[PDB]
Parts: structure tokens; C-alpha cells; sequence
């Protein structure tokens, strides 16, 4: 007599808190984009995702500040959401 | 650096 | 402990990149995010996953991309990742053209409503506004 | 120079999938509080906070399963939610 | 440096809210069993060295203000802060004994602006309530 | 068992 929830096993990785902007640079890439490619380059190969992830928000947390001309837009910040409905821990190794 |  | 990942196949990577928009929308062209969709394709061939770019996709073609994926035979893949590129508002992904609901998009992938693919983790990496707050930061 | 994100550092453990309903038992408490108590008294020595969470949800999501005398609540699931906007991993020592 | 210190003097707040009994003009049921949950709670985070403060049956002015005038003590001695909610609810909704107050009204007194002594530390809300009325019907394996 |  066994079953699992039907929304069980998803993680959905917001780049940004609900109800917040996003950044994204015009040159290099989005904000969110940048650190997932460069966290997961460095650990997965070391690390639990949920991990890596947590690495990603203190990047994005830390090394980003919005530069604008415009005063509404500039010196903002960012903080992404982890939305985690897994079950079990993952690894990509 | 641009809103999404 | 840990989800089974040495199935012969880690899975698919669906990248949905919308860089330009309709006329009824008025957003911006999102500059840049071909740097991402780019930087996102090598990043998950080096994890051995099976990248699909698809760009400047309607909010019908999505829906539809989706549908397609979800009854595909994911049996020989240990997971699933999905990635958006895109405007966006709380729940929301814009297609070039007008808003699609992200549970809309997810929900073919339910366990119920993919069999292939229930115990074995999907993940949805979005790009995309939640809403137009701004964050100041303190210290 | 330095400055952080001010929703940064949060971290939400909801009982349930965002929409969903919440279960308890009239008796044992709720689904959730209990499973949340049982792993950290297993774990909370050994695992980070995240794992901690992720077995928490596998638990709630195989061990328990509604028993209602009304058909319509009847045999439902649950899944928790953790939604982490934490910059670092967080151990309980 | 990738981990929080966890090793102030004290390991900080926790709050515990029990909300069990419902005025009848919100035609919600008493919520039965919710003390085992908090009692439960209490005991759990005694064990990971926090000062478990609980309330019962909390009004959601009782909630908004018990929250304010703890956003203003001097955290600058604990790692961290615990907050756990049991109560009724909708999607972004909690309920105090008499009607509904929002998550983020609650949360909004510990943002890193407003609460200095808790910026850069972790802050924890653990939530028993609903988020909207779905079933989730299963599916066997 | 019963919702909240």
C-alpha cells in the first residue's frame, strides 16, 4: 500500500526572491545564470546539489550590486530561492 | 546591469 | 540518502531562451541571455546531460514543447532538467507573445502524469522577474 | 561596498507544496512537526540543515497517507516545502 | 567561511506559536493535536540549546505585535533565530484566533535593514499551516 | 487525519 505525492521530487531554483526583480547584464549574462555555471564547474563533482545551490546564493548575494544611471536601479541587490521538493539528495557524480 |  | 543517478542516461535539458518579443508586449529584448543559454549548454554537456536549446519560443509553443517532453520514455534517464530563460512575474514565464503560468508548464510532470519520470528528481531553473520589488541591501 | 540582499539569510520550511492542503493527525499532531522532530533528533548532530529538511520530506512524503472517514480527504499525500534563501549551511553545534 | 557560526554565547530565539482554539466567526475547527506538535517542539529545540518562548491562541494583532517587540531585542549575542507557526492558513496567509495575517508582514521585521543584530544570521520559519485547499491524490510505485 |  504504497504511494508517493504527485508534486514529490522537484526543485525549482528561482533565480530571485518572490516578488522581486532578477538582473541580468547586458555583456555577461544574468546574475543568477553566471554563478550557477561557475558553482557548478567548480563542485559538482563535490558536492550535493542543494549545496551548490546554497554556494550560488552567496555569490549572487555577495558579488553583485546593480550599476545604473538611472537612481531607481542602481546599488540593488539580489537573492535567489531555493524550492526544494526532493525526497532524496543528489548528486551529479 | 537590466531588470528581467 | 541519495537519488539512483547511474542510469545509462543523467537525462534531458530542455533550455528555453526568449531573447526577443512580440509587438502587444513592449518588453525589452533581453540582451545577454544568449551568453547564458551558451553558457548553460556546456556546463550540463560536461554533466552528461542531453541539451535542447529552443529559442524564441510562443507561450503556445512552450506549453506545447512541454506536453511533448513529458510524454516522452524518460525510463533510461535518471532525472530531468528544465531551464527558462525569460520575463517573468510571480508564477509566470513569458512566451515572445504573452504569459504562461509556470504550474501550467509543470504540471505535465507530475508523477501521476508522467510515469517515466515519478522518483526521479526534475528541476525547473528559471530565469525570470517574480515580481518588480527592488532590494537595497544593508551594512 | 558590501552590502547583502535583505530577504537573504531566510529560510521557510512549509509543511506543504505551495496550494496544498496540510494534514494532522487529531491525535499524533501534524505530519510535519512530527517528522521535523524526529530527524532533527536523529540528525541534528550529523547532517546539515538542508539534509536534515530533505529527510524530513522524504518521511512525510512515504509514511504517512491520509485516513479520513470522508471519502473526498481520504488517501491524500503530502510533500513539505523547503524554500531556502540561506547564503551558508547551517549546522546545529 | 562557507558555514554559519554557530557558536555565539547563545544559539538565539525560538518562537513558538500554538494557535489550538478559533473564534467562531472565522468557522475554523479547533485545530486538535497541536500541542503534541508543540510540545514536541519545545523539546526538540531545548536539545539544540535554544530559549523556546511559546505562545497559545494568539489574535492577529497578539501575533504582529509579539513579533515587532521581538524584531527589537539585541541579537547580537545568538547565532541564530527560530520562529515555528502552527496554525490555520491559506497561501501566504496565517491565522491568528480572530482572522488572517500575512507571512510577509511577519517576516518583514527580521529583514536585514530592520533588524541589525539578526543581518548576516540565519533566520528560520518553520510553518504548520495550509497554502491553499488542493489535494494531492498520489500516485502508486 | 484532517486539513489545515
Amino acid at each position: 500500500c504504497h504511494k508517493i505525492p504527485v508534486e514529490a521530487d522537484f526543485l525549482y531554483a528561482y533565480s530571485t526572491a518572490p516578488g522581486y526583480y532578477s538582473w541580468r547584464n547586458s555583456k555577461d549574462g544574468s546574475w543568477f545564470i553566471q554563478s550557477l555555471c561557475a558553482m557548478l564547474k567548480q563542485y559538482a563533482d563535490k558536492l550535493e546539489f542543494m549545496h551548490i545551490l546554497t554556494r550560488v546564493n552567496r555569490k549572487v548575494a555577495t558579488e553583485f550590486e546593480s550599476f545604473s544611471f538611472d537612481a531607481t536601479f542602481h546599488a540593488k541587490k539580489q537573492i535567489p530561492c531555493i524550492v526544494s521538493m526532493l525526497t532524496k539528495e543528489l548528486y551529479f557524480y | 546591469d537590466v531588470p528581467d | 540518502n541519495s537519488y539512483k543517478m547511474d542510469y545509462p542516461e543523467m537525462g534531458l535539458c530542455i533550455i528555453i531562451n526568449n531573447k526577443n518579443f512580440h509587438k502587444s508586449t513592449g518588453m525589452t529584448s533581453r540582451s545577454g541571455t544568449d551568453v547564458d543559454a551558451a553558457n548553460l549548454r556546456e556546463t550540463f554537456r560536461n554533466l552528461k546531460y542531453e541539451v535542447r536549446n529552443k529559442n524564441d519560443l510562443t507561450r503556445e509553443e512552450i506549453v506545447e514543447l512541454m506536453r511533448d517532453v513529458s510524454k516522452e520514455d524518460h525510463s533510461k534517464r535518471s532525472s530531468f532538467v528544465c531551464v527558462l530563460l525569460s520575463h517573468g512575474e510571480e508564477g509566470i514565464i513569458f512566451g515572445t507573445n504573452g504569459p504562461v503560468d509556470l504550474k501550467k508548464i509543470t504540471n505535465f510532470f507530475r508523477g501521476d502524469r508522467c510515469r517515466s519520470l515519478t522518483g526521479k528528481p526534475k528541476l525547473f531553473i528559471i530565469q525570470a522577474c517574480r515580481g518588480t520589488e527592488l532590494d537595497c541591501g544593508i551594512e
